[PDB]
């Protein structure tokens, strides 16, 4: 219950200024844009409703 | 004895069904792009059109996801969002495919019984807006902080409550009784 | 805590249900979020009435 | 309280001849008659509960129309009065 | 005729008093 | 004959008028009873809750220590 009070999404953290930031962020964004994120979500969460 | 219990049970059933239907009203629609209907428009009664205004992120996503759907949805509204909403309200348009935030605000502001589909929670490819700045610009580090510092407070929440609102919360039948009587008489 | 595993060089990429907030973004760097969510109330509740 | 309930009723309304009217207004033939009477009682109970539900079925400055200007509402006050001063200072 | 109107009136009275009582006794 | 008639109409000259009025009263009573049961059958929020804003000993509003929720709570004033 309750209205959402802090609407900030999750994140895959990494050390500051690491060379991977651009690539990790871009790949996460592409997979999220693609069907991969939704597929990984449905089979793992929100799959049960009692 | 038997008849007193019978009339008490009838009274209890009447009250129970009254309270059952009184606190019971909900509206739902198709599941969205995951459905084969959206995947396969060619059916017995093909959808009239899909309102994907081009030159946007929605067009790129739908083209790079379902090329057949993107080709079929060429009967899209060119001028603006408002024209498509008016056309859908009249009835030429079947369903509208567009940015989640703008469509949600339009639903929450526009009057009538028009509602967004149940895919509000199940929004497809949820990415979010942003403030784009020049490549590798030094302004990345401050803004990344500052806007974020806005979010971890009541600033952005209250501002959103101020600007984008309107009510008409995006939440009745009688033929079910006829269906029941037909089933019982059958 | 676990952020010691990243800042102190113990690890090199924090993969977890990490929530984006101010000082964490200050010390370390993040990526684009892969799951949006808020803060919510959990309370035990009994629905039925005999 | 006129023509507020009989919206679907007339549409679905479409020795036994007198018995049907009597039980409507109240061997296997008697069993069928009893079941029909029970069905009619259930139907009239549903009708009265439906009328009850139908009978069972504007805010301050927090109103979105009062916060976001709208042409369907003419939110007017007294010119040059104190209310105009109070409205002049706040931002939205 | 008379009895059908009587039962309809009884149903209306039951519903009306129910909706009345739903918002009484403060 | 009245002893059985009372039970029958409960479970359903001036003597007949009185019986009819009594039956009508019983019907009104059972209708009132069913409406009463209906009304009886017919008869928790976010951070805006006053208990969630003003501390109370009846509620243990607990969270995960050192988590992000603690950080979010640490900055606001009330
Ligand atoms: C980030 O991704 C880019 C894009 O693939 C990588 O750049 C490639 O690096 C390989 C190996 O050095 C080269 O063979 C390719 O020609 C590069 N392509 C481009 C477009 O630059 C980069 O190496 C990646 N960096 C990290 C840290 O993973
Ligand atoms: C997307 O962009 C293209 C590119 O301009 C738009 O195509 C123009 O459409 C207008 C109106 O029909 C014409 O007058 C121009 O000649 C077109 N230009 C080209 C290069 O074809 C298109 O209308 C845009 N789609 C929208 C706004 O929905």
């Amino acid at each position: 219950t309750g209205e959402l009070f802090f609407r900030s999404g999750f994140g895959i953290g990494m050390r500051k200024d690491s060379p991977w930031k651009q690539n990790v962020s871009l790949s996460i964004l592409k997979s999220h844009e693609n069907g991969f994120m939704e597929d990984l979500d449905k089979t793992w969460v929100r799959y049960q409703e009692c | 004895v038997f008849a007193f219990f019978a009339v008490i049970f009838l009274a209890s059933y009447t009250a129970n069904l009254a309270a059952f239907m009184i606190q019971e009203e909900y509206v739902d629609t198709v599941s969205g792009l995951s459905d084969r209907k959206f995947q396969r428009p060619q059916e017995q009664y093909p959808p009239l059109k899909f309102g994907t205004v081009p030159n946007g992120s929605t067009e790129k996503n739908i083209r790079s996801n379902y090329p057949d759907m993107h080709s079929y949805m060429v009967r899209y509204n060119q001028p603006r969002v408002e024209e498509a909403l008016t056309q859908l309200k009249a009835g030429k348009l079947d369903a509208f495919i567009y940015d989640a935030a703008v469509l949600n605000y339009m639903a929450r502001k526009d009057e009538g019984c028009k509602l967004v589909t149940i895919g509000s929670g199940k929004v497809f490819a949820t990415t979010g807006y942003g403030i784009a700045l020049h490549k590798g610009s030094r302004w990345k580090r401050p803004i990344d902080l500052a806007l974020l510092q806005f979010l971890g407070d009541d600033e952005i929440e209250m501002l959103e409550r101020l600007w984008l609102s309107g009510i008409c919360h995006n939440d009745m039948s009688s033929k079910l009784d006829i269906d029941n009587m037909a089933g019982v008489f059958y | 805590g676990m952020m010691g595993e990243l800042l102190s060089g113990q690890a090199d990429m924090i993969v977890a249900p990490l929530t984006i907030n101010n000082e964490r973004a200050q010390y370390i760097e993040f990526s684009k979020p892969f799951k949006y969510q808020g803060l919510t109330i959990l309370v035990k509740k009994e629905i039925p009435r005999s | 309280t006129l023509d507020s309930f009989m919206q679907p009723f007339q549409s679905t309304l479409w020795l036994t001849l007198s018995s049907a009217m009597w039980f409507s207004w109240g061997f296997s033939a008697r069993i069928l008659g009893m079941v029909w009477a029970g069905f009619a009682m259930i139907i009239v109970a549903s009708y009265t509960a439906n009328l009850a539900a139908f009978l069972v079925l504007i805010t301050g400055i927090n109103d979105p129309r009062l916060r976001n200007p709208s042409d369907k509402f003419i939110y007017a006050t007294v010119k040059q009065s104190s209310v105009d001063i109070y409205f002049r200072r706040q931002v939205c």
